[PDB]
């Protein structure tokens, strides 16, 4: 089989819109509150996912067919899915090597007890660097990486959504084009698709772990008054 | 509600 | 005349509480996001007034009487005066050589074209500077600057104040003490306590410009994002 | 309402 001329322009768009949101420099790190090894990490962290945040709706805003989407069913989307979209492009900068998210020098380079200095314990910390190594280890083509979070993105079993319907019909058509590229153009690729499924999933359970845990430091104000406006929108609990 | 959600999903 | 020993008690627990939450080093400003010279110089002067916000209200915590108010009365004043009490309380970084806030090295020299790179226009920042001219030549004691902060933070016209009569009693025993300090112990201070009642009003019409330039930035919310959840706690609107 | 108010306002 072959893909589509319609299935190499979704391909085009999404890998586009990556490419313009993903800053593989890190250039901007340095205007964060700088990262300090109680909760000395919180500042910077805030500021990196704060950042990430910015980034995911960037991207979000240019998935075909999400800017068709009702302003509500957009917001939905986004607060259920970010993290999970964080978790994701974050493997870019995941490394194997030194089990830590690297981002150019040692200031920005981020390991297991980094994080638990930002409050976070072994309860999440544990299954994010066990799916990081899974995720990592699978060596996703570019195309697929940028599916994956598209595909994730556009979840409609999440709380809040209307156009059930809609965001379905989208979803269904990225994971057509997922399949047939894995099918067409990843050598050796026969179990990929499953893989790569399975970690949607796996994201729902670090979901869970992780509303936990920010629960835990947002219900603490002098915790909470470290993180930034766009966080406590995004990660808090409000219904549109 | 949402204020910087609603300005940075504008256009 | 000689001041008595309950004046005295309160000039002691006055000037310690501020030494306790003003910092002569500046060593946390290197947390901050760092200064950058559209909106360059918002991150770091947003945090500078968070950190600030956070010391005017340990300070307000050892006044003596504000613990012993309400809640509610203690928050009203702070949200009506934190303004008002982060200008005074910067004249000692103020130096009429540079027309700027020194706070160290250059890095966190702030300078009239710095200031604007954070959204204020010259009708802020114009009376602003003219203020710490007029502050800084008064030449303060350190005693006299302490007291003109407390009388400042325990001003009964305020809105949303409820015990009144408590509060100018409070406020009442302090303009006692610092008159009687000028008197005894400022040699040539026969004009000081007008001057200093005076720059009380000037911090009024300060205010209200200030609230407006607030109003203006907290209304973009690309700018009210780079704020942090402190700042838009005690400059907002809220009643409680 | 002022969360973080009432925080740094405890004891
Ligand atoms: C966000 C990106 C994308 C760009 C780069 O690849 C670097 C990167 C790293 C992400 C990491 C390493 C630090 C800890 C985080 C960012 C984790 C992903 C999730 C985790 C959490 C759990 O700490 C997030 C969180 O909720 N933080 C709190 C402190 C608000
Ligand atoms: C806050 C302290 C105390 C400790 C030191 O002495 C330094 C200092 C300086 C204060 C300044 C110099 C920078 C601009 C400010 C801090 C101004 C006081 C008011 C002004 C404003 C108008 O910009 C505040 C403001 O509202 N900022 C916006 C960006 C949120």
């Amino acid at each position: 089989h072959m893909l589509s001329d319609e299935q190499m322009q979704i391909i085009n768009s999404l890998v586009e819109a990556h490419h313009k949101t993903y800053d593989d420099s890190y250039s901007d790190f340095v205007r964060f509150r700088p990262p300090v090894r109680r909760l000395s990490m919180l500042p910077h962290l805030a500021d990196l996912v704060s950042y990430s945040i910015q980034k995911v709706i960037g991207f979000a805003k240019m998935i075909p067919g999400f800017r068709d989407l009702t302003a509500e069913d957009q917001i939905a989307l986004l607060k259920s899915s970010a993290i999970e979209i964080i978790m994701l492009r974050s493997n870019q900068s995941f490394s194997l090597e030194d089990m830590s998210w690297s981002c150019g020098g040692p200031d920005f380079k981020y390991c297991i007890n980094d994080v638990t200095k930002a409050g976070h314990t072994l309860e999440l910390l544990e299954p994010l660097v066990k799916f990081q190594v899974g995720l990592k280890k699978l060596k996703l083509h570019e195309e697929e990486h940028v599916l994956l979070m598209a595909i994730c993105l556009l979840s409609p079993d999440r709380p809040g959504v209307q156009d059930h319907v809609r965001i379905e019909a989208l979803q269904d058509r990225l994971c057509d084009v997922l399949q047939a590229y894995i099918r067409i153009q990843h050598p050796g690729g026969r179990l990929l698709y499953a893989k790569m499924i399975q970690k949607l999933a796996d994201l729902r359970s670090l979901n869970e772990e992780h509303s936990k845990q920010y629960r835990s430091l947002s219900f603490q104000p002098e915790h909470s008054m470290q993180l930034t406006p766009l966080v406590l929108e995004v990660f808090g609990s409000e219904v549109s | 509600r949402h204020k910087i959600l609603h300005r940075l999903l504008q256009e």
